[PDB]
DNA sequence: TCAATATCCACCTGCAGATTCTACCAAAAGTGTATTTGGAAACTGCTCCATCAAAAGGCATGTTCAGCTGAATTCAGCTGAACATGCCTTTTGATGGAGCAGTTTCCAAATACACTTTTGGTAGAATCTGCAGGTGGATATTGAT
DNA sequence: ATCAATATCCACCTGCAGATTCTACCAAAAGTGTATTTGGAAACTGCTCCATCAAAAGGCATGTTCAGCTGAATTCAGCTGAACATGCCTTTTGATGGAGCAGTTTCCAAATACACTTTTGGTAGAATCTGCAGGTGGATATTGA
């Protein structure tokens, strides 16, 4: 297939202002973007993780909606909607 | 004139505006891309229910949403109304993200 | 022989008793399970459910819409101290957050 | 030949047209209410069982949901569903 | 005479204090304190002697680690003095308030 | 009794902490956010208490409590 | 009449890392109250993995699972091999 | 002749199988889960004694106390995460001191 | 920089609250046997995940340009620290006593089983419909003058 | 206070994805007769909470004095927002092939049940120690001059 690099500039300037102002915020400092993708990578990475974790012990090789459920159970991030 | 809003007046329009709608602020395929790219890099040969991808999407941008909340209370408090890398790493460490 | 009636009306509830009477057995929470454990179960969680509607109904009312959707659920939960506490760590998807603004941003 | 799978979705329409008899749900809605439903399930069966083992008792009772029911919810919602709950079981009980 | 300017015995305190592990508040008014709030909750109870020690551990623990995030919130705020918006500020991103 | 937790204590508290300068009125903030811990805390040991159909409050109430509040505690029989 | 715990093994396997080491009352306390725990959300996480994959019976597979879920990194490892040692050792004897 | 000694280990497999059994956590428990989970328990568990020993060491004492479990803990990243919602009692805290407010 | 005032840090010391160490008795844990049955192969049916192609226009990029926000500086009053005083509450210990957390039985009511029929649910089908997207128009909000 | 420029808010429209209602099996509730416990119901101990008393010992409450910290004001360099031109990719649709979940059967290796048979772990006394808590004495760390 495709070799896949740099894939976390895929959340550009204009989304995580968007997000921010969700958030309610206002301005935005130039920094923030860069500390935003980097939060971003390890909040996913963590959840990924346990869920691919799940999906291994499922003998799978197909990560499930459930398995992110789970993964983000444990988190104590608990999702609503995707209970299969 | 020509016409335009003095700085603010928009970025508050935003607001009201992304405020009102629930749909998802990241473009779809650069972050399924995103998370493609993480996971083979813990597991290979991986597959992922359509589903996943999005309620992994749900949940990072509810996260980041929430985070950017906390964020702008901690510039706030610092006599600012821009957020800073320091507020987003004041509010991680109390809450005991990244103590 | 005696005609079958289902233990849920014996309650007087919408929600099935008999299932969350076998939930509980196959959960392992518990060598036994008490008959009236499903039944206080099954309308605690009928109970939990109507409040909701009912908040999440008046919230698709005041948008003019007559069929509930996420953002209407989010909003009674986020509106209802109670609710919100009860459900203060959990995400739901597609419900957007609560209009809000803090003061100090707004044009002095 | 598809499996079946069971969800809460038959009460939970029931329970909301007895409320808004005019308003309809979402499937995403639905989707959500389902969570809503095993999540508080999960979380008072959890303490009930729990609260047994320390009680060494061997049987989780409508007491032990009891209990449950008022350590996990707040205030006036522990009050109405503990209600609810008594009021159920005595007439499930009472024949 | 002799004085310390102020904060050099505030530094000391805080020296000796993050060195020791004793609790801090007074044993008896808290037992009355806690007694008093379980009162309004179930009348005539007892308190088993270690039952009281472990809230007085968890609950001075508590304090203790909410007085940290309150002098990071403060110190934010480019303060060197606690105020109860730090207090605020704090319990807030901690999701208590 | 509330009023029983001194400023001197709170003192101590906030000096464990790393706090060197306090303003006068974290003093009453201070047993506000006291009181509300205490009880939620033993609100809820007192309940495991009833359910246990006893008399007298146990460090293992207490203790469960703490763990449905997430403060965790080790030293009294968990 | 009778109330077990783990001080015993505590004790034995603090002699093997500090066989010149004492361990107070309390200390003993937090030790136990420490095993409990851990013994608590391993067994847990392990009840959940089989639940998932619908099995009546919680085995070694499923308890490493739940230590690679709960235990951080490099305490992962270790208890992972810990772990499949004492099978393996257990399983030959 | 007992499980423990067979695994090799110093935790009792025999009760932790009896527990994982009496713990409503699943129908059927594995004959291996005991011995695995034992192993756990028993390394981890060496791992802390082991640097609560040192601390204790290094405050010049032969008998590890809560404080010395505290200092060994809240001193090691890992263990620091896997029990940082966790208090110990009679532990205290780091001795940390927020460089803005040192003197001069 | 000196000279004085508390602080702190060592070393050694000795009683004593806890630790260890010493001896035993019943709940557990280890054996043998006889069954049971969970769930690992070996297959296959068949969702639905990865890919492709192609056209379109919603958005992401990058520039300009200057409003106004964050960041130094300065400065004063007034809050909060350091302290010497002095009295009151908390800390420490037996003492008894009464409440009550545990156990020992009892067994009657309640739950688990086995298995035999009944239906409420679930999965598609066929039948409906709220409303997403479009529009034009009456407002409303901003920002220059 | 206009008032010209733009962004918003609303009601009217209407075909179509989705939400509902209609149907036909069939897992899994409900029944009914048995077999097995669970755990609530008096009685009856120990054992720890509670009270009381009774000192001293600190530790906390007060009032002074002023050091230095926190805001309030000013000022200004340049960062970050608003508007705009350009055209890149993500978004949408629709079509497949085939990797892999999943539903079935088959049935040994492995776990449950049981009846016994032996430990081992939890107690309740007897036999030492690690340190706290003091006591100098000696440099330190602070501060004022
Ligand atoms: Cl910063
Ligand atoms: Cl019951
Ligand atoms: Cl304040
Ligand atoms: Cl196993
Ligand atoms: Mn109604
Ligand atoms: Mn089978
Ligand atoms: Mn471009
Ligand atoms: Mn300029
Ligand atoms: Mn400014
Ligand atoms: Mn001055
Ligand atoms: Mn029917
Ligand atoms: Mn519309
Ligand atoms: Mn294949
Ligand atoms: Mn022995
Ligand atoms: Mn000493």
């Amino acid at each position: 297939r495709k070799v896949l690099r740099d894939n976390i500039q895929g959340i550009t300037k204009p989304a995580i202002r968007r997000l921010a102002r969700r958030g309610g915020v206002k301005r935005i400092s130039g920094l923030i973007y860069e500390e935003t993708r980097g939060v971003l990578k390890v909040f996913l990475e963590n959840v990924i993780r346990d869920a691919v974790t799940y999906t291994e012990h499922a003998k799978r090789k197909t990560v499930t909606a459930m398995d992110v459920v789970y993964a983000l159970q444990r988190q104590g991030r608990t999702l609503y909607g995707f209970g299969g | 004139k020509p016409h335009r809003y003095r700085p603010g007046t928009v970025a508050l329009r935003e607001i009201r505006r992304y405020q009102k709608s629930t749909e998802l602020l990241i473009r779809k395929l650069p972050f399924q891309r995103l998370v493609r790219e993480i996971a083979q890099d813990f597991k290979t040969d991986l597959r992922f229910q359509s589903s996943a991808v999005m309620a992994l999407q749900e949940a990072c941008e509810a996260y980041l949403v929430g985070l950017f909340e906390d964020t702008n209370l901690c510039a706030i408090h610092a006599k600012r109304v821009t957020i800073m890398p320091k507020d987003i790493q004041l509010a991680r460490r109390i809450r005991g993200e990244r103590a | 022989r005696a005609k079958a009636k289902t233990r849920s009306s014996r309650a007087g509830l919408q929600f099935p008793v008999g299932r969350v009477h076998r939930l509980l057995r196959k959960g392992n929470y518990s060598e036994r399970v008490g008959a009236g454990a499903p039944v206080y179960l099954a309308a605690v969680l009928e109970y939990l459910t109507a409040e909701i509607l009912e908040l999440a109904g008046n919230a698709a009312r005041d948008n003019k819409k007559t069929r509930i959707i996420p953002r209407h659920l989010q909003l009674a939960i986020r509106n209802d101290e109670e609710l919100n506490k009860l459900l203060g760590r959990v995400t739901i998807a597609q419900g957007g957050v609560l209009p809000n603004i803090q003061a100090v941003l707004l044009p002095k | 030949k598809r499996s079946r799978k069971e969800s809460y979705s038959i009460y939970v329409y029931k329970v909301l047209k007895q409320v808004h008899p005019d308003t309809g749900i979402s499937s995403k809605a639905m989707g959500i209410m389902n969570s809503f439903v095993n999540d508080i399930f999960e979380r008072i069966a959890g303490e009930a069982s729990r609260l047994a083992h320390y009680n060494k008792r061997s049987t989780i009772t409508s007491r032990e949901i009891q209990t449950a029911v008022r350590l996990l919810l707040p205030g006036e919602l522990a009050k109405h569903a503990v209600s609810e709950g008594t009021k159920a079981v005595t007439k499930y009980t009472s024949a």
